[PDB]
């Protein structure tokens, strides 16, 4: 029920769209074509712009398959998109694999969005611990 | 922003193939037949937060329909579209495998191309998907995911 | 007071549970032996399969002790559990010590699974965000 | 109103971690300590803080992306878990995933994002089979 | 499944409780060869505990002696929860406990005769 | 605990900058007139508790301060507050590119230290914060991370 607003920069690329109904993130796919030696890291553009609601995150979490299959995971999993942001969303992948590169293509999907709820919590500093 | 024209033509096909009139297409999506049909003549081009609405009325998955798009752009036909039947079989069981087997659920790459690929061996072993039950896809499905 | 519906696939190892109240996490065990070179990584059944209630999703943690300890860590952290997947859990492990080797034996505890609401938000595409909104 | 989350300072040299944008997902947390990991080495690296997780609510400790990118910097652990009763020092178990280049942490540096997110504390009921 | 029965009597005969004691709480009433807790008498994570050594050696060592365990136990979860040594480096808090009375024990040390600050030494060696 | 008597000063630059009088940022913090007057003069020491509170009074981050008091433990003085109008509009823009650009979000260690670089920059250049839009702040800033 509830829209989270996406801006598509690279119109080459579909709108991504959650595969199946209660599936906790839709997949994002690549805007580029990178070689990842092993042991390197690389910053990829997924061609898409997005407004997470206030009190709410974007979460992006590395795909299961490429990871074991290949060692393909994100260096800052998972990546935080905050509410204020609005530039392209980009995904900081690694290939944790010791001897095989990794080719990704534009195209591939190499990555899936989460939105969750977050507690805006109120810091307030105390002298010693009361609780 | 509208997808180009193509659409149209998958929406169409992929519309009698689940045997729906205009009517029952147009009583899920919000569309009127009028919109509905100068979408699938190519009168009027179908905007990018249509085809998602189109996807869900249809009953399949929007990425389905951008990778049959791809196959047009590529080969100038869907090979695919052509024999949905075939797909629609196999893409069930694979769905089935993915959600409901270790083996498949954290090694698979891409449903789509593997349901593609699983054809194929169907296809050059001469067997029908018609023939085959959920235990023989399997089988063939872990083995593809090495 | 959710429930989570779950099935000792493995007999022979302990049901997870919450070792206290305020826990977030319950602790998964290895169904087999691994042993992991430097740098290797491995796919080990945890012998469970769960069912995350729709409109929620399953989370797959490492824990701190063999991370800070020996290395121990999951490639594609945190594991996302569907609510349609009805499977084994499995765990994708790495050792990321340069040097000594990490032997996961069966028993050992080797993730934390959490349990969280997620929003199932549908995507629209809008022609700018000073249009509609920020 | 708002979720209040009680932070001690174990290290007052420290200034206090703050919410620096209203709908910012996470508060930075700041080295407590000067630390070299050389490359593929780790460091499990002190914060001076100390919070009051609210029961039904779990601390979530993620790295900060560009230190992630740019030097390759990430969390073994990640995400990290603070538990509700947890009331001791926050430790960020840092690793260098740069083949080549040593990093150099700085006490003051701004290391990872604490997130508050509400957690479901569920009954696990067996079952022989699904439905 | 029988095995709880041991367990949930002889909590009760060391709980300094009654059959009638306990047999008021949750519900000889409906006790017979006698988890939903016994009011949470013990946490049922401990209690499924005690079953998992039933499984592995054919009896509990701990339930054998719960007197000294339970003391344990609470001194081991202050280390956790209150000390940055324990918590980022512990691997299960009853193993470790287990593990502290055993060297306890060869030690001829008493668990009812020792404060905190001695236990979290040991505890913070065998962590390491 | 109790903050160094250099905070009463920051705070009273900080309360003139902002054009707040006493009695507004009393209002605002909840300090009395009277708290707030001894605090500016130095006739008592800010607790480190209270200057989280002044920093949402004056709508300025408490780290900011933080980062101004340790320029005077320093140098004796504070030129970042001396500057205070300088540092605040090239904050903005900084600020601004962080939320608003990929090459920012992903890169950045410390809005605060690329705030005092992108200025001394401009300095070398001789050129004045005010004479300058975004674009020319976001071309700069994405060097400096690069």
């Amino acid at each position: 029920s509830t829209t989270l607003a996406i801006v598509r920069l690279d119109p080459g690329l579909p709108l991504p769209s959650r595969a199946h109904d209660g599936d906790a993130g839709v997949d994002l796919y690549s805007a580029e074509d990178v070689e990842l030696a092993p042991g390197r890291r690389a910053l990829v553009r997924t061609g898409v712009a997005v407004a997470v609601p206030f009190g709410m995150v974007g979460l992006v979490h590395p795909r299961s398959g490429l990871a074991t299959r290949v060692g393909l995971s994100i260096v800052n999993s998972p990546g935080t998109i905050d509410a204020g942001y609005r530039g392209e969303i980009k995904v900081a992948l690694i290939n944790l694999d010791p001897a095989a590169p990794i080719v990704v293509h534009r195209g591939d999907r190499i990555a899936q969005l989460l939105v969750q709820r977050v507690e805006l919590v109120e810091l307030v500093e105390v002298s010693s611990f009361d609780e | 922003a509208e997808l180009p024209t193509h659409y149209g033509t998958i929406i169409k096909t992929l519309r009698k193939y689940m045997k729906l009139t205009q009517s029952k297409l147009s009583e899920r999506t919000g569309f009127s037949q009028n919109t509905i049909s100068n979408h699938e003549n190519g009168n009027r081009n179908i905007g990018v937060n249509e085809i998602e609405i189109y996807g869900k009325g249809l009953g399949i998955p929007s990425y389905i329909l951008h990778r049959i798009s791809d196959e047009f752009k590529e080969k100038g036909y869907s090979p695919t579209l052509n024999d949905f039947g075939k797909f629609d079989k196999m893409y069930s069981y694979v769905n089935k495998a993915y959600y409901n087997d270790g083996d498949i659920y954290y090694s698979s790459y891409d449903l789509y191309d593997e349901t593609i690929k699983l054809l194929e061996l169907l296809k050059e072993s001469k067997i029908n998907v018609n023939d085959i039950d959920y235990d023989y896809v399997l089988k063939l499905y872990k083995q593809i995911l090495s």
